[PDB]
Parts: C-alpha cells; sequence; structure tokens
C-alpha cells in the first residue's frame, strides 16, 4: 500500500455540543482507516472501560460499519453504562445489551459544561410505563398517569411530566460535575469488512 | 396499583426538585456571611423565602396518602416528615400574633441595655463588657448589681409574653395531636417501627433521673470542694452548712465553671500543658494545622478529604474591607459541597476547634449516599457528641509528643494529670444539673401543674434542691429569671446537651475498649487504630435510615443510655476528692440564705 485515509473521530469528539441523554446522538461509520492509538495513549480519557474486545488488539480486528453513540451524563451515573447493569438511565434512557462487544469512554467536563448561574440545558427521562430494549431510542413527551384517572395532558395529582432537567453547577463536587461518554459499538455482520486500523510497513 | 408506588413516584419526583433549590438557598447564604453587603442581604431574602414557598405545597400535597396502609418502613419515615403541619393548624390572626411575639422576643433579648445608677446615659450591654465584668472580676457588691440589673431590666417585660406564648403554644400542639408541647420536643427520641427497638415519649423523663441519681455523689463532692476553696475565697460570706450564692459562679446563669477555674487550682506551681509558644516558634499557619488535622482523620481511617474544600472554603483572615461574621462554622451546601469557615489564629483553642469541625465535616460526608430527606443524625444528640470525640482524643499528651511539639524527653506525674482533671471536670460535669433542672421546669410547666402564681417560686425552691444555688435577694412573682436565657427567648429545646455528653462518653470508652489501649482512660487515645475508624464508620454511614437504638448497637453493645463511662473517666479524681476533704461534709441544707 502507500498513504492512508484517515477516519474521522475530530467530529465527534471535539463537537462543541453534545446532546441530551433522553435523545443521545449515533453516527454510523464506514470505508475508513480508525487509528484508535491516538485515543488509547491520550491521558485525559478517565474512563476507558471496555470487555469484549482487549485493548491493545483494536488495530488488529477488522469490522465493518461501525457506530458511536455520544451523550452528556453525571459524574456517578457512569457506572450504569455496563452490559447487564441497573439504574435510572440503564433502564430508561440508554440499555446496552448483554453480549456487547463495543468500548465506552468517558471523561471530565467542568469547564465546558457548566456556568456560574448554572446549565440548565441538558435533560432526562425519569418516568416510564415499562423498561427500554437494548438500542431503543424514545422521545416521546406525555404525560404520566401514576393513578387509576385519566390526565388529560395537564399536571394534576398523580400526573407527572416525564422528562426532568439537569442542574449543573461550577462548584458542584466530584459526583454531579458533567461528564461527556461515547459508546464505541463493533458490529460484524455478512458483507465484507471495510473499517479497519493501518497496515503498518 | 397499589398506594405504595404512588408514594414511590411522588418522592422521586420531590426530591430531585427540592435538591437545587436546597442548594441555591445555601449559596446564597454562604455568600451573605462571606462577604457582608447591602445587596447579599435581599439575594438571600429572595433565594430563601422560595425554600419554604416550595416546602409549603410538597407538605400540603403528601396528605392525600392515608398514611396508615404503607409498609416498607423507610417509605413511611420518609412519608412521616413531609406530614407535618407546622404551624398552619391555626388562623392567620393566631398565627401572625404568635410570629410577632417571637420577633418581638428576639428584638428585646437581642437589645439589652444596663445603666450603672450614677450614670444612667452610658450603658452596658450583655456583649463583652457587662458580660466581661461578671466574667473575670472580683468585687462583691459590683457582681451583685449587675446580676439584679441585668435580672430587673431585661426579663421584667419579658413575663405577659411568655405568659401568652405558653398557651399559645400549648393549643397549637393540642391542634397538633400531641397534648403538650414538651411532647412535641420529646417526639424526636420516639421510635414505634421494629418490635424490640422502640421507644416511646414518656420513657426519656423516667430515664433522665434514673440516669441523673448515679453522677449525684460526684456532683456532691464537687460542690463541697469548689465550697471550700469559695471559703478560703471571700470571707463573710459563704456558709460552711449551705450551698454557696449564684452570681459567683462565675457566670451571668452558672451555666459554666470554667471561669472558676483560678480560684481552685488543685496545686497552682504545676503548670498547664500549652504549647502556643512552641507552635509560633516553628511558624505554623492555619494551613499546617488543618493538614495536621486531616493526617489525623486519614490515620484513623476515615476517606481522604476531597478537593475544593482547600479551595472554596474561607479558612482565614479575610483581613481588609471585606468583612465577614466568622463564628467557627462546618457547611454542607449539598451536591458534594463541602466547606469550612473560620479565623483560624495560632492557638491551643484554634487547634482544638479545627479538630471538632473537621469532625462535623466527617460525619456530614459520612450519610451523603442516602436520601434527601434522611440527611442527618439519628437524633440531634449524636452530631455534637461526635464532633466533641475528637477533640477530647486529640489533647492527650502523647498525641502532642508524636507531632513534635511538646518536647521529647517529656514526663507526666500526678500532680499535672489531676490538674488537667479538674479542669475538664469543671466544664463537663459542672453543667448537668443546671440543665437537668432547666428542662424539667420546662416540662412542668408545659403541662401545667404549676399554675401561673406558682411560676418563680417554685423555679427557685428545685434550683435549690437540684443544683445548691440560692437567692441573692428574692423575686415574689414580677421577675422571669429563666426567660433571660439565650435557648429559652428564642424556643430552642435544651435537652440536647445533657444527652449529648453521656453519647460522647459511651462512645470514647466503647472506642477505647476496642482499641487496645491500657491504663487510665482519660489518657486514651484512638489514632493509628483502623478496627475502630471501621467501627465508628459502620454507624456514621447510617444516617437517619435507622433508629438510635439500632445506631446505639454497632459502637456500644447495649442500646439504653447508661452513664458508666462518666463514673469511669473521673475516678482518679474522685478518688483523691475522696481523701481531700476529709473534714468538710458533703451535701447542703436548703434553709440557709445569704439574706435571711
Ligand atoms: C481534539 O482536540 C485535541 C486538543 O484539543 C487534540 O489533541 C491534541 O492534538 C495535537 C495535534 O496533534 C497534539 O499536538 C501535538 O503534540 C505532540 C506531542 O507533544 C507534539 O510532538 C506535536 O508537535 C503536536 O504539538 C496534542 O498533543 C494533542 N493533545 C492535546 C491535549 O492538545 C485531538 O487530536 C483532537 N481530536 C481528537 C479525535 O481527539
Ligand atoms: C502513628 O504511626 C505513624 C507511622 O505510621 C507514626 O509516625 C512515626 O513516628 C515515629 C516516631 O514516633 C517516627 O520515627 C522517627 O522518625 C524521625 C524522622 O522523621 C527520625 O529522626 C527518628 O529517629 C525516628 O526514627 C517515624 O518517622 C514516623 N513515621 C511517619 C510516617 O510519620 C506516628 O507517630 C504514630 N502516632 C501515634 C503512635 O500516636
Ligand atoms: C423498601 O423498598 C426499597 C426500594 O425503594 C428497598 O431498597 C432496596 O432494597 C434491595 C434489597 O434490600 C436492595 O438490593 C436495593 O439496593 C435497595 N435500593 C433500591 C433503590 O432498590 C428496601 O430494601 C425495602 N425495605 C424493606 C424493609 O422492604
Ligand atoms: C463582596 O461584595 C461586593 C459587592 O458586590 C463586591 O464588590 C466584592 O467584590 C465582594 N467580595 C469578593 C471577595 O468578591
Ligand atoms: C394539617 O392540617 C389539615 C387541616 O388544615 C389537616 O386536614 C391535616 O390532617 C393536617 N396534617 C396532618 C399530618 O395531620
Ligand atoms: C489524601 O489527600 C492528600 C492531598 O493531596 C494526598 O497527598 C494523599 O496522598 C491522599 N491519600 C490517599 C489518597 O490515600
Ligand atoms: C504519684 O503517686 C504514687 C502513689 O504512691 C507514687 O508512687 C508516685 O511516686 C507519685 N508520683 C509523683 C510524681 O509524686
Amino acid at each position: 500500500p502507500n498513504i492512508t485515509n484517515l477516519c474521522p473521530f475530530g467530529e465527534v469528539f471535539n463537537a462543541t455540543r453534545f446532546a441530551s441523554v433522553y435523545a443521545w446522538n449515533r453516527k454510523r461509520i464506514s470505508n475508513c482507516v480508525a487509528d484508535y492509538s491516538v485515543l488509547y495513549n491520550s491521558a485525559s480519557f478517565s474512563t476507558f472501560k471496555c470487555y469484549g474486545v482487549s485493548p491493545t488488539k483494536l488495530n488488529d480486528l477488522c469490522f465493518t460499519n461501525v457506530y458511536a453513540d455520544s451523550f452528556v451524563i453525571r459524574g456517578d451515573e457512569v457506572r450504569q453504562i455496563a452490559p447487564g447493569q441497573t439504574g435510572k438511565i440503564a433502564d430508561y434512557n440508554y440499555k446496552l445489551p448483554d453480549d456487547f462487544t463495543g468500548c465506552v469512554i468517558a471523561w471530565n467536563s467542568n469547564n465546558l459544561d457548566s456556568k456560574v448561574g448554572g446549565n440548565y440545558n441538558y435533560r432526562y427521562r425519569l418516568f416510564r410505563k415499562s423498561n427500554l430494549k437494548p438500542f431503543e431510542r424514545d422521545i416521546s413527551t406525555e404525560i404520566y398517569q401514576a393513578g387509576s384517572t385519566p390526565c388529560n395532558g395537564v399536571q394534576g395529582f398523580n400526573c407527572y411530566f416525564p422528562l426532568q432537567s439537569y442542574g449543573f453547577q461550577p462548584t458542584n463536587g466530584v459526583g454531579y460535575q458533567p461528564y461527556r461518554v461515547v459508546v464505541l459499538s463493533f458490529e460484524l455482520l455478512h458483507a465484507p469488512a471495510t473499517v479497519c486500523g493501518p497496515k503498518k510497513s | 396499583s397499589t398506594i405504595e408506588e404512588q408514594a414511590k413516584t411522588f418522592l422521586d419526583k420531590f426530591n430531585h426538585e427540592a435538591e437545587d433549590l436546597f442548594y441555591q438557598s445555601s449559596l446564597a447564604s454562604w455568600n451573605y456571611n462571606t462577604n457582608i453587603t447591602e445587596e447579599n442581604v435581599q439575594n438571600m431574602n429572595n433565594a430563601g423565602d422560595k425554600w419554604s414557598a416550595f416546602l409549603k405545597e410538597q407538605s400540603t400535597l403528601a396528605q392525600m396518602y392515608p398514611l396508615q396502609e404503607i409498609q416498607n418502613l423507610t417509605v413511611k419515615l420518609q412519608l412521616q416528615a413531609l406530614q407535618q403541619n407546622g404551624s398552619s393548624v391555626l388562623s392567620e390572626d393566631k398565627s401572625k400574633r404568635l410570629n410577632t411575639i417571637l420577633n418581638t422576643m428576639s428584638t428585646i433579648y437581642s437589645t439589652g441595655k444596663v445603666c450603672n445608677p450614677d450614670n444612667p446615659q452610658e450603658c452596658l450591654l450583655l456583649e463583652p463588657g457587662l458580660n466581661e465584668i461578671m466574667a473575670n472580676s472580683l468585687d462583691y457588691n459590683e457582681r451583685l448589681w449587675a446580676w439584679e440589673s441585668w435580672r430587673s431590666e431585661v426579663g421584667k417585660q419579658l413575663r405577659p409574653l411568655y405568659e401568652e406564648y405558653v398557651v399559645l403554644k400549648n393549643e397549637m400542639a393540642r391542634a397538633n395531636h400531641y397534648e403538650d408541647y414538651g411532647d412535641y420536643w420529646r417526639g424526636d427520641y420516639e421510635v414505634n417501627g421494629v418490635d424490640g427497638y422502640d421507644y416511646s415519649r414518656g420513657q426519656l423523663i423516667e430515664d433522665v433521673e434514673h440516669t441523673f441519681e448515679e453522677i449525684k455523689p460526684l456532683y456532691e463532692h464537687l460542690h463541697a470542694y469548689v465550697r471550700a476553696k469559695l471559703m478560703n475565697a471571700y470571707p463573710s460570706y459563704i456558709s460552711p452548712i449551705g450551698c454557696l450564692p449564684a452570681h459567683l459562679l462565675g457566670d451571668m446563669w452558672g451555666r459554666f465553671w470554667t471561669n472558676l477555674y483560678s480560684l481552685t487550682v488543685p496545686f497552682g506551681q504545676k503548670p498547664n500543658i500549652d504549647v502556643t509558644d512552641a507552635m509560633v516558634d516553628q511558624a505554623w499557619d492555619a494551613q499546617r494545622i488543618f493538614k495536621e488535622a486531616e493526617k489525623f482523620f486519614v490515620s484513623v481511617g476515615l476517606p481522604n478529604m476531597t478537593q475544593g474544600f482547600w479551595e472554596n472554603s474561607m479558612l482565614t483572615d479575610p483581613g481588609n474591607v471585606q468583612k465577614a461574621v466568622c463564628h467557627p462554622t462546618a457547611w454542607d451546601l449539598g451536591k458534594g459541597d463541602f466547606r469550612i469557615l473560620m479565623c483560624t489564629k495560632v492557638t491551643m483553642d484554634d487547634f482544638l476547634t479545627a479538630h471538632h469541625e473537621m469532625g462535623h465535616i466527617q460525619y456530614d460526608m459520612a450519610y451523603a449516599a442516602q436520601p434527601f430527606l434522611l440527611r442527618n443524625g439519628a437524633n440531634e444528640g449524636f452530631h455534637e457528641a461526635v464532633g466533641e470525640i475528637m477533640s477530647l482524643s486529640a489533647a492527650t499528651p502523647k498525641h502532642l509528643k508524636s507531632i513534635g511539639l511538646l518536647s521529647p524527653d517529656f514526663q507526666e506525674d500526678n500532680e499535672t494529670e489531676i490538674n488537667f482533671l479538674l479542669k475538664q471536670a469543671l466544664t463537663i460535669v459542672g453543667t448537668l444539673p443546671f440543665t437537668y433542672m432547666l428542662e424539667k421546669w420546662r416540662w412542668m410547666v408545659f403541662k401545667g401543674e404549676i399554675p401561673k402564681d406558682q411560676w418563680m417560686k417554685k423555679w427557685w425552691e428545685m434550683k435549690r434542691e437540684i443544683v445548691g444555688v440560692v437567692e441573692p435577694v428574692p423575686h415574689d412573682e414580677t421577675y422571669c429569671d429563666p426567660a433571660s436565657l439565650f435557648h429559652v427567648s428564642n424556643d430552642y429545646s435544651f435537652i440536647r446537651y445533657y444527652t449529648r455528653t453521656l453519647y460522647q462518653f459511651q462512645f470514647q470508652e466503647a472506642l477505647c475498649q476496642a482499641a487496645k489501649h491500657e491504663g487510665p482512660l482519660h489518657k486514651c487515645d484512638i489514632s493509628n487504630s483502623t478496627e475502630a475508624g471501621q467501627k465508628l464508620f459502620n454507624m456514621l454511614r447510617l444516617g437517619k435510615s435507622e433508629p438510635w437504638t439500632l445506631a446505639l448497637e454497632n459502637v456500644v453493645g447495649a442500646k439504653n443510655m447508661n452513664v458508666r463511662p462518666l463514673l469511669n473517666y473521673f475516678e482518679p479524681l474522685f478518688t483523691w476528692l475522696k481523701d481531700q476533704n476529709k473534714n468538710s461534709f458533703v451535701g447542703w441544707s436548703t434553709d440557709w440564705s445569704p439574706y435571711a
């Protein structure tokens, strides 16, 4: 071969604005050469916690149609993003399958997504009728009935708004400051593989 | 669906939105107390009036759930706090009258002024001055005059206000399913959940004197020794048969006897252990003091202190026009934010206060995982006891020598040990009868056993009997002596201070027992002991989620409140006092008085 073709990880990691967890952003990646070495050696990333694939052998494997899902969550909830985990956002906002083969990266963003008056532009789902299937996205905004009476879309007794905002502040302690999370999913279907790392000469 | 599910959903909705508003109110209060400007006053007012104006609706909504069907205990316990009427049981007129009464009582107490007879234009206040006069002076006549002036130019107008206050608050309590206001105060010490750990409101009454009767001989011997020393003091005033007067104790009310230490030092020649000069000689700043205080807790085993505490907290010396009231406080602003506030100086008392406040911060940090409504101590007495344990354990000569303050080749002996024990006793054990008598009087007057006419006289003979304090000058019915107190004019419960000492000494004795220490209890130290730290943490992490009877089961092996550790701590002092005053007799006679 000769000089390679880069893959655009800049527009997914260094984006100015992310999206709330209840509407987590999804991106598809195909026909590119991905270099995970620069991601592994980076010191900024706090959590690099990926199970089914050994971290040192990403460049050797060759996949097709990689996926990247990005969002912003609280510090204490980063442990909820794992196979076979339960909580509030794990079962109501973003659920991972139990046979996951991916890789989750999480890092601190206190100086980007915080404001002295408070950043109230991040919302998450709190009430659902039932749990969520893996890799399912729900954006329905309808009043929630916790009793045995119709609500008619007005916040009465036992009728709650399903989505609730975040209260990020610059002086909050660790565990409440916003964290940015991105998960990579490696699927391998029957079509020829295209996405895998450089072949050194 | 079941009611419990609706209650759970309501609580989940409530707590998350309450957290942010509470945090905003706390931040406004911090900004005001750290930077006293006019703007901050109204900012705090307008950022905190909303918190109650939000809590009111949440309290209102938490009544359609019939709290006799909920199970799971924790949900019911959490909902119990929300289902509180407060003061809404009464109409607007009575409520506003009560609020105005509280405000005018506080204003009258906080603006006291008494002028000496010869100059009716230059008065003195309860701020240093009159307090300084009755604290560190020598004349009998001026002390008596100051006592009478303070009790006749402050508490004389408080009598009608308190008389109306008693009946108004009693009516409110009766409206709130409590026949007395004493029950309303005692409701904190009540649990009606798990079997075998239950506790009723009326049981505390029977418990208080049951645990008080065992310490009577120690108080009697201390009273006899202090009276003998005061007889070596001011002549032709004390009687070797009766009990000592009121204004010679060394304070406005006699709550503490610390100011009396100078007159009644056992040896005198032996100097107390003070390392202020040594601390200065090594160039010790506030940062060093707080780092040593943190290292103590780290060595014990408690969690390491978080970043931002070293940045946001105002540790020392505001200095310039940036004024700030700096009563030493520990702030838990919520959302994982903890701070301290103090005007640190280079002195031993600052070291002890730093240890105390750091222990407060540690306890606040321990139970952060509990829900919003359960982030407190098991009862009102645990918090200060936990804070004071570290202060007690950080003043030992061994610990001071280990941090390189005292000389390495220092040796302690009988005299200095007895001196320190007496100094600590004069502050710790000399206040229990006063608190017991005051709380008993308040409960009795709330219940209504003593009528309107039998208010002051009954107060005075119960003070003469329980405490041993006589009349300098009589008061018939026109005064209200107990009303001239901070915790009585501001509507504060007073039985906390009685339980705090017993809890702290039980905790210290248990830790020393499970710390492998040999010798007298007063020289015990819990540094470099991970098992003691683990045992303490296993109870601190509980929060309010469990009854305090269960809380007093992981530190000690008995749920009841016993008083043996106190009698164990002051054992050398007691055995010295037994052979010290072998001629004078213990006890007092209630008939003799200074004026009759
Ligand atoms: C997203 O943005 C970050 C920075 O905001 C990018 O990381 C930075 O990339 C630059 C350019 O390669 C690095 O500078 C280089 O550093 C090496 C080692 O010191 C030096 O020899 C080179 O001459 C050059 O100066 C920089 O170190 C690196 N890290 C930081 C903290 O700035 C990142 O590449 C962007 N894209 C992604 C996907 O993260
Ligand atoms: C709690 O345990 C720590 C150690 O885990 C104790 O600190 C150690 O104290 C000893 C003396 O008590 C120190 O030994 C001396 O060190 C100096 C140099 O600093 C040396 O010149 C002397 O000849 C002697 O060897 C030791 O260094 C010190 N270690 C540390 C890490 O501070 C501490 O005293 C214990 N506290 C108690 C028992 O209250
Ligand atoms: C009361 O209900 C709560 C649920 O809100 C229970 O709390 C959970 O209990 C289980 C088992 O004890 C634990 O595994 C969970 O970690 C607890 N928390 C949550 C959020 O599920 C509680 O145990 C119940 N108590 C009783 C006595 O039934
Ligand atoms: C205290 O408040 C005043 C009034 O706005 C302000 O000018 C000053 O900077 C504040 N102090 C600090 C330390 O910020
Ligand atoms: C509060 O007062 C109302 C009457 O205004 C009463 O119906 C309600 O039961 C009270 N709350 C409780 C917990 O008793
Ligand atoms: C505790 O925090 C201090 C502060 O810097 C640090 O020096 C020390 O190593 C910490 N100890 C731990 C994490 O065990
Ligand atoms: C303290 O008292 C004991 C008891 O007899 C005695 O043996 C010891 O010498 C005394 N110590 C001093 C310093 O007086």
